[PDB]
């Protein structure tokens, strides 16, 4: 046979070492990034990542630096598709909320338009 | 030009002094808040402005490639003087 | 394209594919994929069942004679099923050569112990138990390597923080060095330094 | 003490609300006429079942499944709803 | 006073002017000792002895789907019918119209600026507001 | 939905494993008492090691039970071999942390964490 | 409430707790426990030394980077108490001897230096203070240092009238001089009776009347649950340790019993359950190692 059958969820939270309170309050965030508008690239939303909910971050009281207590702060993982941050998320029993892929819708592009006879759409200078 | 709080601290360049019910003076007691008291604001403003004749001037903050990055400076207004982004040197078109 | 551009080996890029096609014809039951890098550097990705035949095959056999293992190596990639990439590096002095072994397992299929082809291998995978949790059966001693004795989880996993989880101090009221929850007096600050420009056009992929 | 509120959801599209559908096209308005101090909350939504949330008073909520049901089996839960005042 | 959080300091359900729910995150936390809105009402709950039946935040949006179930599917536009039901219901008062004319409360951009309590404390506000005040 | 093993075929095996290794620290415990020189009684470690077995009691795979198992005869080497020290053995007992407050109002109180 | 003394964090080493805390005589016994445990929290710890700055090194590690402040004082100087306490939100009093010494007596270290810490503390404008008496304080008491001691407890009652005064039966723990007294006596048994308080439950008393705002202007008893006879006591110690510098003021303290106070609150009535000498005596006496428990009453 040499092959056991596990019709069981995948559930690796045991081993995993991570403390309850970093597994069953934390709220992954399964989404992809949005276009930063100061720029025109989309480089940076061609993959998945989750992300985790943010915690508390305090002034620390010698030096006012961003003194933390989250460990998962930090913690951006990349993905390829949707489907595999959702087996990762559930794999780890992290609770999630997915955004769906916000691609642009196509848009009607045409010069000459600027320079309608009829139409408003002429530019009124260039 | 340092200045004092009525709670006795200097106030940094920076502006930064505690309140008088803020514990964090403690760590001052015994000790001294080391304030750097020559104030670049000052220091610049004792600077005296630059009549060129040109209309666009370049400054690199002296010293050639020790200074900052070369950059050229618009003097066209005349309200206005012509200040360096990098020093604070500022220029004036002379007519 | 001469002073600032690597120069491309071509002997040695015919001579890794040629040996590519010759390893993946010998042991078809397991070899998945052959690749040779642009540097030339020949990959055998293989199935998991195979680690041992797939080694003691490049370490016995003739026109291979891998005798050195230089690195043993585990790479976890969350975006895939098999998250783990088990990265096999040998020498053969003999031919004087590099070959890259590449299989991979997720959290609970075990990997069998290539302790029988190196036993140089016995800390490394050794190592990849401590750093990334991949079990290795049929191990001499398998147990943690680098980790301290007390220590939850395996670092090298990429959902693991980059500061653990507990931190250590010492502790005069129970005279002993203790464990507590991780709080950072600054955070580490996390950059995203990504240009949303493509860098590579030769590495696009394709879209959906 | 007293019927507060009534809440109605339904879907837009699924066989199941068509009845609860049959109700507000026809038998609303004389509802609302029938009781103009009452707020009767209809919620449209996309896949949900039918349903019948009911708050009394301090807070209480009892609640009916009106998955499947025709206008006229509406019509009688809600006036069940109406007369129980409990 | 009971101090709570801002839109950029709690996860927090907002809808749209067309239907459309949507959800907050939080950026930074509360300043100080305030705490989210529901935490301070499910705390005053719990104090008065009236206990709510929600402790997280998943409990609150499950009340919020039991009260009306388009609040948690975000960024969804859920279609609403029953105009002509609506235009029934709306025939039997007869109110009459005024004979004051329909003026917005905001004419120009120096009524734009300042319109909620984050807006006149904002000073950038202030100075747009002085920018077209001159 | 077939795959490899790692010890056990069932979960019937691996709660044997479970249950000798439960047997291995129950035996172990006073040993560990005694050459810790630690200032818990035997009846308290036993008690800490019932609650690390009733914390992974939920587990109804083989294999996830079996590394629990695999982990849990590493640790207990660690143990016997003295390659802990007393203070590895003592981080079972959070003895530093202050107590964590548990229902709604007292971490409403404390701060921001749900 | 100022912003820089809100509590954040989750009440670990790089937490703020909000607690500016004057520990006068945290080198001893109590104060090296009392800075460990306030801050492990993330208090500002400060403390006003006497000693050479080397006998402080223990306090060191016991919290983040700048939240405990070292600085010189004396008993005798009302300006560097003044210097010591004027940030402070909380001033804890732990200054004791069990012996008199050339330059402070018991009416030196228990009434003058009390009463001066209070006056001080009251004209800074600090919140809270916190007073250790003993248990078995009396003005008609056989020793001299729980006469003087009721006196200190009566002046700093009377200056700061919202000053939590504790009352600890009987110390025990590791760097006491109560366990380690009868370990290296190697003084006999009478009619004694006696009920000790651990340590830790008494920094989780005086930790837990910070945080109790209820805890202005009461006076607390802490003592251990089973009250033992001298004798069976001192034969306890002895039975642990695995065996077959003293003054006469000493000699009347160790015979004088530990009063019962139940008009007053104790560890409970802050929340603090208190720990029995059985799960801490081996811990404490391992040390002196080269048991049937002690009877009750
Ligand atoms: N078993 C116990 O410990 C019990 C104690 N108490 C009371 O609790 C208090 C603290 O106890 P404990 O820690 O054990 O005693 P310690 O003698 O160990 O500690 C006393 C502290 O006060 C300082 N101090 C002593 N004399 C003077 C002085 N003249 N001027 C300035 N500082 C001085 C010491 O500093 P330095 O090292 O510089 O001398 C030390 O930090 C005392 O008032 C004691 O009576 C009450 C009940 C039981
Ligand atoms: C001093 C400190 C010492 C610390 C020692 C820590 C050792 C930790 C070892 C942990 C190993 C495990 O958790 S294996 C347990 C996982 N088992 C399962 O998930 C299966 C469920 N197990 C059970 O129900 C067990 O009660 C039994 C006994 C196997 C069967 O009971 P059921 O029948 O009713
Ligand atoms: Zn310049």
């Amino acid at each position: 046979t040499q092959l056991i059958t596990v019709d069981e969820k995948l559930d690796i939270t045991t081993l995993t070492g991570v403390p309850e309170e970093h597994i069953k309050t934390r709220k992954a965030r399964i989404f992809v990034p949005a276009r930063n508008n100061m720029q025109s690239g989309v480089n940076n939303t061609k993959k998945w990542k989750m992300e985790f909910d943010t915690r508390e971050r305090w002034e620390n009281p010698l030096m006012g630096w961003a003194s933390t207590a989250d460990p998962l702060s930090n913690l951006v993982l990349t993905f390829s598709t949707k489907e595999d941050a959702i087996a990762f998320a559930e794999k780890n029993g992290w609770s999630y909320d997915v955004e769906e892929r916000k691609v642009p819708k196509p848009k009607s592009k045409s010069y000459g338009a600027n320079f309608s006879w009829n139409k408003r759409t002429r530019v009124s200078t260039k | 030009g340092v200045r004092t709080s009525p709670t006795g601290e200097k106030v940094t360049h920076t502006g930064q002094v505690y309140d008088d019910e803020d514990y964090r003076r403690v760590r001052f007691v015994g000790r001294q808040k080391e304030v750097n008291e020559n104030f670049a604001i000052d220091l610049i403003a004792e600077q005296p402005v630059s009549q060129v004749g040109s209309r666009v001037i370049s400054c690199d903050g002296g010293g050639g490639a020790l200074g900052h990055p070369r950059v050229y400076i618009n003097l066209d207004k005349e309200t206005k003087t012509g200040t360096c982004g990098y020093c604070g040197l500022q220029f004036r078109q002379q007519h | 394209t001469r002073p600032t551009v690597r120069p491309r080996n071509d002997v040695a890029h015919k001579q890794l594919s040629a040996f590519g096609e010759y390893v993946a014809e010998i042991l078809p039951k397991y070899v998945q994929q052959v690749q040779v890098s642009c540097f030339s550097e020949l990959e055998i990705c293989i199935h998991p069942d195979g680690v041992i035949p797939v080694l003691t095959f490049l370490r016995d056999h003739s026109n291979a004679q891998f005798k050195s293992l230089a690195d043993l190596t585990a790479v976890d990639i969350p975006t895939r099923q098999n998250r783990f990439e088990i990265v096999y590096n040998l020498l053969s002095l003999r031919f004087n050569s590099r070959i890259r072994v590449k299989t991979y397992t997720d959290e609970l299929t075990p990997v069998e112990s290539s302790v029988s082809v190196y036993k140089a291998a016995n800390w490394y995978e050794r190592e990849i138990w401590d750093m990334f949790g991949v079990f290795f059966a049929n191990h001499p001693d398998l147990r943690r390597i680098l980790t301290d004795y007390g220590f939850e989880g395996h670092p090298f996993r990429k959902d693991f923080p980059l500061s653990g989880y507990v931190e250590l101090r010492y502790d005069d009221e129970v005279k002993r060095v203790v464990a507590e929850p991780v709080e950072l007096a600054q955070e580490f600050r996390k950059f995203d330094l990504n240009s949303p420009w493509e860098a590579f056009p030769a590495y696009r992929q394709p879209p959906e | 003490l007293g019927l507060r509120e009534i809440r109605i959801h339904l879907c837009q599209r699924s066989p199941g609300s068509q009845g609860v559908r049959d109700f507000i096209e026809k038998r609303y308005v004389e509802l609302k006429k029938a009781n103009p101090d009452l707020p009767i909350l209809i919620r449209e939504c996309s896949d949900v079942q039918p349903k019948l949330w009911a708050r009394y008073a301090f807070g209480q909520e009892k609640n009916v499944s009106l998955n499947n049901f025709s206008a006229d089996q509406v019509t009688r839960a809600l006036e069940n709803v109406l007369s129980s005042k409990a | 006073i009971l101090p709570g959080a801002a839109y950029t300091e709690k996860s927090a359900t907002y809808v749209n002017t067309e239907g459309r729910a949507q959800q907050t995150k939080v950026a930074v936390m509360p300043p100080g000792l305030a705490r989210e809105d529901w935490k301070i009402i499910r705390a005053l709950s719990e104090i008065a002895g009236m206990t709510l039946p929600y402790d997280t935040l998943d409990q609150v949006r499950n009340r919020l789907e039991e009260v009306s179930p388009n609040l948690v599917r975000y960024d969804d536009v859920e279609g609403a019918n029953y105009f002509q039901q609506a235009s029934e219901l709306s025939k039997l008062v007869n109110q009459q119209l005024l004979a004051d004319p329909l003026v917005p409360p905001q004419l120009t951009i120096k009524d734009f600026y300042m319109t909620d309590s984050i807006s006149r404390a904002s000073q950038t506000m202030a100075k747009c507001v002085k920018a077209v005040t001159e | 939905t077939s795959v490899k093993p790692i010890f056990s075929r069932d979960m019937n095996e691996a709660k044997r494993r479970v249950r000798e290794l439960y047997r291995a620290w129950y035996r172990e415990v006073p040993n560990t008492v005694h050459l810790f020189q630690l200032d818990i009684s035997v009846k308290q470690g036993r008690d800490k090691v019932r609650e690390m077995f009733k914390k992974n009691a939920h587990v109804t795979d083989p294999r996830v039970v079996d590394l629990l198992v695999i982990k849990g005869k590493m640790e207990l080497e660690e143990t016997i071999n003295v390659w802990k020290q007393r203070t590895h053995v003592m981080r079972f007992f959070h003895e530093t942390e202050a107590p964590r407050p548990k229902d709604f109002l007292s971490k409403f109180y404390v701060g921001h964490d749900p | 409430l100022h912003h820089a003394v809100i509590p954040h964090g989750k009440g670990g080493r790089s937490s703020v707790s909000g607690i500016v805390a004057t520990v006068f005589g945290a080198t001893g016994f109590l104060g090296r426990y009392l800075v460990n445990h306030l801050g492990r929290m993330g208090s500002q710890v400060i403390v006003p030394y006497r000693c050479e700055p080397y006998d402080t090194m223990h306090l060191r590690p016991m919290g983040d980077l700048g939240q405990i402040i070292f600085m010189d004082w004396n008993g005798r100087d009302k300006d560097s108490i003044r210097r010591a306490v004027e940030h402070s939100n909380v001033v804890i009093n732990l200054v004791g001897r069990e012996w008199e010494t050339k330059n402070f007596d018991f009416e030196d270290v228990f009434v003058k230096i009390p009463q001066a810490i209070a006056q001080v503390s009251k004209e800074a404008g600090v919140e809270k203070f916190i007073h250790i008496s003993h248990l078995n304080a009396d003005i008609k008491s056989s020793s001299k240092y729980l006469r003087n001691k009721a006196v200190g407890e009566k002046e700093v009652r009377e200056t700061f009238p919202e000053a939590t005064i504790i009352k600890p039966a009987d110390i025990f723990g590791r760097e006491d001089r109560f366990l380690n007294y009868f370990a290296n006596i190697r003084s006999l048994g009478k009619k004694t009776v006696k009920q000790p308080v651990y340590i830790v439950d008494v920094t989780k008393g005086i930790i837990n009347a910070i945080k109790d705002p209820d805890a202005r202007g009461k006076t607390f008893a802490f003592v251990g649950p089973n009250r033992y006879l001298l004798f069976d006591l001192v034969q306890y110690v002895f039975a642990v340790a695995h065996r077959p510098w003293t003054t006469r003021d000493k000699v009347e303290r160790i015979h004088t019993t530990d009063r019962t106070l139940p008009h007053l609150p104790g560890l409970e009535d802050l929340g603090v359950q208190a720990t029995p000498l059985e799960l801490k005596a081996i811990e404490v006496l391992r040390r002196h190692r080269t048991v049937q428990p002690a009877k009750t009453v």
